[PDB]
């Protein structure tokens, strides 16, 4: 050887990640009694959860009759049925209760006329089951709900005795006989490595989208914990799945909220057209990401984009009132300008389809819990839960809607926290873990530390992203996702040509970064080899080659006298995907998607049909 | 978990024992005039202050009144410029000081916060001293 | 072619390096094939000149706080600072002053979160008997007194740019805290005001400051710091029980 | 008093007007009444604008407590010598107007 010392902690419970999932895990459980443990590598307040800006989404009522029912349907509508209904059955049926919850404990939503938080239109979202008109239920402060409420969460943990672990990063977990330990880490202040023990480990670590070049993600967006799970020899499901925000900003990304279009703001290219007019009749400018991204790139491509390169296409705003956009989108007008130039009351904002979240991840059961499938079932795997972006519960499905991530981070942060005090005691006696539980992690962190090769780490990283973005964006294709294949598998493997300079362990930004590249190619790999494998369009994903959703039925007709297709030959269906470490060779498998409800007489399970906006 | 205080202890604890250096400051900070205008306000009143304190203990251990003095000074027959001057230097540090007092205890009722209201301020705080004090250092 | 040179002159020091002690190298960037941002510049560096070159960042918009630094003699976010055009100016970068560097760019704020907690930014109701079940009400008069207090992002580029902290940062709670300690008082849904404010009667908290403004000066988001201290001194001479 | 603190900030800025409504007054009414009323205001805003200086600046028990003594000697012999000059010679007043004639 040991030439790096290990420090042994012993807690009931570990929480790795601490944006809005992680530290609503975290002080949920000290709440419940539990001796927690709350590790990340930023400052609580530095994850990317702090930039979010639209809002989060809840039936209250506020600025007309609403039912979480109709706020249930949007959501696995939305998910073009590849989201499990159980679990958007629990996530928003708790929405109006979580979101009081954040009131309550300070966030300073805008407010009505009656004293009550303010809520606006967004994305796919309607009243009366799709048929009752566009629905105003996007509570928020402002374009800054992420910031104040990471802001107010970060500050509520500030009055249990939860114990956190700030700038470590997390290696691997600590598994035992299909069961999780704990997890291993590298404390990056003075470099020394740390193992905790603890009968529950939550995992939060948040996305991607640093795989790919263009992304609205933060630097710090690596799905670390992921990867972890990967290394554990656990499947990561659906990460084919890749949604493009509409609206972020040309050259710098940063995102433009979805809000601005709910507030009036219009879509309009070269010669001036509303096209979503044109491909969405009805919700226009408010119809599904997913839709509306695609809508986006065709006007392109096909000779009607708008600059010096016509590569993009322009926001408008200027024709609502500047009063409004001071008050509902103050945000993004001080972004259009440090990073355009332009003023929000004067001239449009250029912007372009960008990678944003990622709706594949760990799975888990809507109670958080971590689950593995053999022979055809899903199996709980004790003591690991996931919930944030970093999981699949999954509420999201194929499309997610916009404000529903900021929701499922609390609902599900807290449902970790609940399944666990149900579950377990505080108190009982925590797993042993074999004296060089881990030795593995700290070797290959040592390799990276001194490695001297033929490809910098910026390079390889470089090529990988280049890549995602060629071979797996808006549009796909099998023989140009084929190659991407090939591609990846080679710089996977050119990673053993890797150069490092920093020889130190102390804040070695090198390295970790380093780990950090490990982590991004894992997931990319899953990524672009689900997508070659899924021939078929559905939500995020569409093959150009493969311009049908294929169900287990057509339900484009009368299911009367129809032959249900075999589950090997339709693919509505989770991908599940495993990687051979050593080697990096994708193998997949898939499982059902969850039709179910939690009560069916309360909540009416909705079947698959025709998706149009 | 540990306490506010229990974090501030060890913070100090760790780092006084470290061989971390500390980042510069005042070398290397840029500034600016309400900046310096800020030091001064603080410097001029230390320097009344020693003024005046110098003047008490002169009056408890001088051999002779203050009228003598002031006759040895007139029988000296200096140029009233070096006689300006004098006065020059005696008054612009008490009206400085004065002008940019009043300044604070305008800040103080919380007014004129805004940063080109500091700038404005410290501005006419400084023509108010050069005017208030050459028209005196002649009277 | 056309390049177009720029020299970063950037503050450097390792502690795993025996001995050794803070200097200054200086990078060459052309300025054609970079982004218009500091951090732009610090990112293209490290992956193109010395991977060695340690320093925080994340979000690279300005909202996650996390760039904070000292760049040409004001602190400020490298992500949104734009480089300067000038070649004939060398830009020097340092850490944000008067702290006690971790390893280059990066300083130990663990005082200045501390001190954040002490003042317990957080709502505090007397009767918290029934958190949990409905909104609280605040209208939209009461909620305009939080703009400009509630966008801070903990950057601590205020804090680290006035001098008193610089000689008290150990009792004085600096710019940043103290408008927090504010955001919290004059929330109409707090009910612990009068305490929030009894904990300032000492000679330390809040008193270091003389009004300097190096604060307001320095923020990134435009706030105002310096005037919120005016009011919490107002409100200590004003309040009674 | 609990509320010391913000009892001494508000009397401090209180003592400056005072001073300030003093300048006016030994110009246009000089006398013994405006000569003590500088001596004593002169004394008091001179010690509480020193003291917050030994605060931002000196540290250590010591050195303060050493600091704040040395500068409560140096405050009682300036009212002292002040009062003195308004008694056994002409007064502040009077000493501007004879300086000032030179
Ligand atoms: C990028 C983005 C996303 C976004 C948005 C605007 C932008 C610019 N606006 C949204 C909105 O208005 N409404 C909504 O519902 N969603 C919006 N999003 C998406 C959403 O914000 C994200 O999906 C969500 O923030 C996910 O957050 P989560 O809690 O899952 O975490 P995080 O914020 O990403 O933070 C990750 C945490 O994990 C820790 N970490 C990461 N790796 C490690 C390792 N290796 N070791 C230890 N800890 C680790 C980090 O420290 C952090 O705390
Ligand atoms: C002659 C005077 C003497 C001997 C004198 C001396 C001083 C001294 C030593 C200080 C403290 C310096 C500091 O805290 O940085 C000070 C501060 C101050 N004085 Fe005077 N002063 C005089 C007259 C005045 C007048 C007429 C006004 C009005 C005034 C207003 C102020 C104010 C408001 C401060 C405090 C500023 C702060 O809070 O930083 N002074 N004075
Ligand atoms: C050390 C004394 C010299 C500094 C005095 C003026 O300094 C100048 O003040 C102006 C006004 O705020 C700023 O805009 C300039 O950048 C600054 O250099
Ligand atoms: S008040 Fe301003 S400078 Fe101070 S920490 Fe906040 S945003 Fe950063
Ligand atoms: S610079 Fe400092 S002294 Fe007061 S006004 Fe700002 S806190
Ligand atoms: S990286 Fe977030 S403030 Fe600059
Ligand atoms: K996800
Ligand atoms: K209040």
């Amino acid at each position: 050887s040991t030439q790096y010392p290990v420090v042994d902690h012993e807690f009931d419970a570990v929480v790795v990640g601490a944006g809005g999932a992680g530290l609503r895990a975290a002080f949920g459980l000290s709440e419940a009694g539990f001796n927690t443990a709350c590790v990340t590598k930023l400052f609580p307040t530095r994850s990317h959860t702090v930039a979010a800006q639209g809002g989060i989404n809840a039936a209250l009522g506020n600025m007309e009759d609403d039912n979480w029912r109709w706020h249930f349907y949007d959501t696995v509508k939305g998910s073009d049925w590849l989201g499990d209904q159980d679990a958007i059955h629990y996530m928003t049926e708790q929405a109006p209760a979580a979101v009081i919850e954040l009131e309550n404990y300070g966030m300073p939503f805008s407010r009505t006329e009656e004293g009550k938080i303010y809520q606006r239109a967004f994305g796919g979202q309607s009243l009366q089951f799709g048929k009752g008109g566009q629905a105003h239920r996007c509570c928020c402060v402002a374009d800054r709900t992420g910031h104040s409420l990471l802001h107010t969460l970060y500050g509520r943990s500030l009055r249990y005795d939860t114990s956190y672990f700030v700038e470590y990063f997390a290696l691997d977990l600590l598994m035992e006989n299909g069961e999780c330990r704990g997890v291993i880490a590298l404390c990056i202040e003075d470099g020394t490595i740390h193992r905790f023990r603890a009968k529950n480990t939550v995992i939060a670590t948040g996305g991607y989208g640093r795989t790919y070049f263009s992304c609205t993600s933060a630097h710090t967006s690596t799905g670390d914990g992921t990867a972890m799970v990967t290394r554990a020899g656990l499947p990561c499901q659906d990460l084919e799945f890749v949604q493009f925000h509409p609206t972020g900003i040309y050259g710098a990304g940063c995102l433009i909220t979805e809000g601005c279009r709910g507030e009036g703001g219009i879509l309009i290219n070269s010669q001036g057209e509303r096209f979503m007019e044109r491909y969405a009749p009805v919700a226009k400018d408010l119809a599904s990401r997913d839709v509306v991204s695609r809508s986006m790139t065709i006007e392109i491509r096909e000779g009607r984009g708008c600059g010096p390169e016509k590569d993009h296409v322009y926001l408008q705003l200027h024709h609502l009132p500047p009063q409004q956009l001071a008050t509902r989108l103050p945000g993004i007008s001080e972004t259009a300008m440090i990073f355009a130039g332009v003023d929000v009351t004067k001239e449009p904002i250029p912007v372009l389809p960008t990678v944003h979240y990622n709706m594949g991840g760990i799975p888990t059961n809507y109670k958080g819990q971590v689950i593995t499938h053999v022979n055809g079932e899903d199996k709980v795997v004790p003591g690991l839960y996931a919930c944030g972006e970093a999981a699949s519960a999954s509420v999201h499905g194929a499309n997610r809607l916009g404000a529903n991530s900021l929701l499922d981070l609390v609902v599900f942060g807290r449902a970790c926290a609940l399944t666990i005090a149900e579950t377990c005691k505080p108190g009982e006696p925590v797993p042993s873990i074999k004296p060089n539980a881990g030795e593995e992690s700290v070797a290959n962190l040592d390799k990276l530390r001194f490695a001297d090769g033929t490809i910098r780490t910026s390079e390889a990283r470089l090529n990988m992203q280049k890549t995602m973005q060629s071979h797996a964006a808006v549009f796909r294709t099998g023989s140009i996702l084929q190659e991407g294949c090939e591609k990846l598998s080679q710089i996977y493997r050119d990673l053993a040509h890797l150069k490092t300079f920093d020889r130190g362990i102390v804040w070695n930004t090198d390295l970790v970064e380093t780990l950090e590249l490990q982590n991004l190619m894992l997931c990319a790999l899953q990524t672009i080899y689900g997508a070659e494998a899924r021939k078929e369009s559905r939500g995020a994903h569409a093959r150009e080659d493969y311009k049908l959703r294929i169900d287990e039925f057509d339900y484009s007709k009368p299911l009367q006298g129809q032959q249900k297709r075999p589950f090997e030959e339709h693919w509505r269906k989770h991908t599940l995907s495993y990687v051979d470490v050593k080697s990096g060779k994708v193998t997949l498998k898939y499982r059902p998607v969850i039709d179910r409800t939690l009560n069916e007489e309360d909540c009416s399970s909705v079947p698959p049909a025709i998706r149009s906006y | 978990a540990t306490t506010a205080k229990e974090e501030m202890a060890r913070f100090w604890e760790k780092n006084t024992k470290s061989s971390r250096p500390l980042s510069p400051h005042i070398s290397i900070y840029k500034w600016s005039l309400p900046m310096a205008m800020s030091i001064t306000h603080r410097g001029t009143g230390v320097a009344l202050s020693l003024g005046v304190s110098l003047f008490s203990l002169a009056a408890l251990l001088l051999p002779e009144q203050f009228p003598h003095y002031v006759a040895v000074v007139k029988s000296l027959s200096l140029s009233p410029a070096l006689i300006y001057s004098a006065k020059f230097a005696l008054v612009f540090p008490l009206s400085y000081h004065t002008w940019n007092g009043i300044r604070h205890l305008v800040w103080d009722m919380g007014k004129g916060f805004k940063l080109s209201q500091v700038e404005q301020s410290g501005v006419v705080v400084l023509i108010l001293t050069l005017l208030s004090s050459a028209a005196i250092a002649s009277e | 072619a056309t390049s177009r040179i720029k020299k970063f002159s950037i503050y450097r020091w390792d502690p795993d390096k025996p001995g050794d002690k803070p200097r200054m190298q200086t990078y060459e960037v052309d300025l054609n094939k970079c982004g218009p941002m500091v951090l732009d510049a610090l990112i293209k560096i490290k992956n193109e000149l010395d991977s060695t070159l340690t320093f925080r960042r994340s979000c690279r918009e300005g909202i996650c706080g996390s760039c904070a630094m000292n760049i040409a003699g004001g602190n400020t976010l490298a992500c949104t600072k734009k480089i300067d055009p000038d070649l004939s100016k060398t830009t020097k970068i340092y850490p944000l002053p008067h702290m006690y560097v971790v390893k280059d760019l990066v300083p130990d704020l663990s005082n200045f979160y501390a001190q954040y907690k002490s003042i317990e930014p957080y709502l505090k109701k007397k009767d918290e008997s029934k958190q949990g079940k409905e909104q609280y009400l605040q209208s939209i008069e009461d909620r305009q007194k939080l703009d400009g207090l509630y966008e801070c992002i903990l950057c601590a580029c205020c804090s680290t740019s006035c001098p008193s902290y610089w000689w008290n940062g150990d009792k004085y709670l600096g710019p940043a805290v103290l408008m927090q300690a504010y955001r919290w008082m004059i929330d109409s849904r707090d009910d612990y005001t009068e305490e929030r404010l009894a904990q300032l009667q000492d000679p330390f908290s809040l008193y270091r400051c003389h009004t300097i403004m190096n604060c307001t000066r320095t923020c990134p988001k435009g706030l105002n710091p310096g005037k919120a201290i005016a009011e919490i001194k107002k409100m200590m001479a004003t309040y009674k029980e | 008093s609990s509320k010391a603190a913000s009892l001494h900030w508000t009397s401090e800025r209180a003592v400056s007007a005072l001073l300030l409504g003093l300048l006016p007054a030994a110009y246009l009414y000089p006398g013994p009444a405006v000569d003590y009323s500088l001596a004593a205001a002169l004394t008091l805003h001179g010690h509480w604008g020193l003291g917050q200086v030994i605060t931002d600046y000196v540290h250590g028990d010591t050195p303060i407590k050493v600091a704040n003594t040395g500068l409560y000697v140096l405050s009682a012999i300036t009212f002292t010598g002040l009062c003195y000059f308004n008694y056994y010679d002409v007064g502040i007043c009077k000493a501007v107007a004879m300086l000032w004639s030179i």
